[PDB]
């Protein structure tokens, strides 16, 4: 099709000027056209926000009915991603709108799962995913492919959080085969590394470094690796050149703390941890916060709170961390396994 | 802590 052909040539013959050429081309397409519809998903799937936003504004005041719906549904997704709205506000706007497109009906169920994943709320994510059939789509084949990759990466993160890690890798490797879009490969590799964080140190670093190379240049994608490598190395007590000492973000400060413990500077770690407790953070965050306090004080109550927050978050992978500490402090292994399952 | 994305 026009868009697919355009993109495939830009990629194969001008790979290094893809954004510059596609940005210009996509912004000169007529809002009402099938190509302008394919263009909006390209911009959002590649996380080209400034472009996606210009495309949404132009296609929201459009005459084609499919082009106007796309802009309206994505407008909510862009507001949820930018942090202007709540997952429930978004869920309300989706029920209010009457979606006539089978395509903007599958995207509607995915729009919330992205906020759910970002804020440690994994509980509501798996059910929505089962309301999606990509055979209900037949007019755009560019989207069905992009939505197909989008679902595999979401399904990998869902299986990762359920401790079904063989299924997580299978769905991330499927996505890596299904696409050439950078964000999907970057998030596929990141999910594979997090799936090996306890199983195999080497394979976690190999898949995290494979993603870091693809992300290189996108500072926002790079940061996901610098954070996870930083974590991987602090858990296996290894040299960690991936720590950001300049960031105030909770998840970053948590990595500075995990290093001070590995270096046995507990007084500075507990001071920095205590200042974090007052700060706004999700339930998943607090599972890690109390795991760190337990490593400094060896208080079983801290490991218990870690277990509690991981339980709320519904994180069946990272709950293993406090569970293992409790095993080594001679807590009953059978009870620890029931809390894991 | 760890980070996730899709």
């Amino acid at each position: 099709s026009e868009f697919n052909s355009i993109v495939n040539i830009v990629k194969t013959h001008y790979p290094d000027q893809e954004y510059e050429l596609m940005e210009n081309y996509c912004l000169l397409l007529d809002p009402n056209t099938k190509a302008a519809r394919s263009a909006l998903e390209y911009a959002d799937a590649n996380s080209f926000n400034t472009l996606t936003d210009k495309l949404v504004e132009k296609m929201s005041i459009a005459s084609n009915l499919k082009s106007k719906e796309y802009g309206k549904i994505y407008e909510i997704h862009r507001k949820l991603s930018r942090g202007e709205i709540d997952v429930l506000e978004a869920s309300k706007n989706i029920g209010k709108y009457r979606i006539k497109t089978d395509e903007m009906n599958i995207f509607s169920k995915m729009i919330p799962m992205y906020d759910y994943l970002s804020k440690g709320n994994f509980s509501p994510m798996k059910s929505l995913l089962k309301q999606i059939d990509l055979n209900d789509i037949k007019e755009n084949n560019y989207l069905k492919k992009s939505f197909e990759t989008r679902i595999y990466v979401l399904l990998s993160n869902i299986y990762l959080n359920e401790n079904e890690l063989e299924l997580s890798r299978k769905y991330a490797e499927k996505a890596i085969k299904s696409t050439d879009t950078k964000r999907f490969l970057v998030f596929s590799y990141l999910t594979i590394g997090t799936s090996y964080i306890f199983s195999d140190y080497a394979l976690s670093k190999q898949n995290y470094l494979s993603g870091y190379e693809i992300a290189k240049g996108n500072s926002v994608f790079e940061e996901f690796f610098k954070r996870n490598l930083s974590f991987l190395n602090n858990f296996w007590n290894k040299e960690n050149p991936w720590i950001n000492y300049d960031s105030n973000a909770v998840t970053d400060v948590q990595e500075v703390i995990f290093e001070l413990i590995n270096q046995k500077k507990l007084e500075r770690a507990l001071t920095l941890l205590k200042s974090l407790e007052r700060k706004k953070q999700n339930e998943n965050d607090l599972g890690f916060h109390y795991y760190l306090e337990g490593l400094i004080t060896n208080d079983k109550e801290a490991f218990y709170k870690s277990v509690e927050y991981f339980k709320l978050s519904q994180d069946k992978l990272f709950i293993k961390m406090p569970l293992i500490k409790l095993e080594s402090l001679g807590e009953n292994p059978r009870l620890l396994k029931i809390i894991s399952m | 802590g760890i980070v996730r994305g899709a």
